């Protein structure tokens, strides 16, 4: 859901802030940024695996 | 689309509009950021002497934007320029202080 | 004939395949009486092609 | 004369240069590393390095 917001593709996820600015990402600015979104939850729910 | 050209002999110097005519440096005008964040550099050696004195209005859409506000005691006197030409002088090709 | 050389046919590019580049010839007048120095590009160190 | 040339060794010079030319620009194109563009000049290309 959190990709499909900076990426596009065809997945629906009714796009709930447009008005900010961003970049049309290819997959290397979408792996940087889904590797955050992985450490933040590995972070807060402690886990090391 | 904004070529610059300089005013010769005397003339006001004149750039593009998106249909076509060129206009002198006066008026309200609308620009994109990306506009000034290709040219940071040369358009505050041209713009930056109109801005202050002269009557120059731009209106840079962004969408959304970061802000760090100052208080000011409104009995003294105040200038802004020093903080408004700080910011233009430093927004860049990547990024952009509050 | 009992043992002859083999050719190089795999050789690899990794540069713009060109060959017909462009020179310039004399220098270009730019500290000059008619425009002042800040009309051109080459006093703010722009890369241009 | 060390800058002379024969006028009548014109055309085999010319094959000489055309001969060479084709057999220096045998290669094959290689695949490098492409990067997303952060300055906004292009509209988020995928420039190569």
């Amino acid at each position: 859901t959190l990709v499909a917001q900076i990426s596009e593709t065809q997945y629906p996820v009714d796009r709930y802030l447009d008005w900010i600015p961003s970049l049309r990402a290819s997959a290397a600015t979408a792996a940087t940024f889904a590797e955050w979104v992985n450490t933040s939850m590995k972070t807060a729910f402690d886990l090391s695996d | 689309d904004c070529r610059i050209s300089f005013g010769m002999n005397g003339a006001a110097p004149m750039i593009r509009d998106e249909t076509g005519m060129m206009v002198p440096f006066e008026g309200n005008w609308i620009f994109p950021l990306a506009l000034w964040q290709m040219n940071t550099r040369y358009f505050n050696q041209q713009f930056d002497a109109w801005i202050k004195t002269g009557e120059l209005r731009i209106r840079i859409e962004m969408g959304a934007y970061p802000y760090m506000l100052h208080y000011y005691d409104p009995r003294q006197y105040a200038n802004a320029w020093n903080l408004t030409s700080a910011w233009l002088e430093e927004i860049t090709p990547t990024s952009i202080p509050s | 004939l009992l043992h002859a050389d083999t050719p190089r046919l795999v050789t690899w590019d990794a540069g713009l395949c060109t060959s017909f580049k462009i020179v310039p010839i004399v220098p270009a007048q730019v500290p000059q009486d008619v425009l002042a120095y800040t009309f051109f590009t080459s006093s703010y160190a722009i890369q241009s092609p | 004369s060390v800058r002379g040339a024969n006028p009548l060794m014109f055309r085999a010079n010319v094959l000489h240069m055309l001969l060479e030319f084709v057999l220096d620009n045998l290669y094959l194109n290689r695949h490098t590393g492409f990067s997303q563009d952060h300055t906004p000049f292009t509209e988020g290309a995928n420039l190569r390095s």
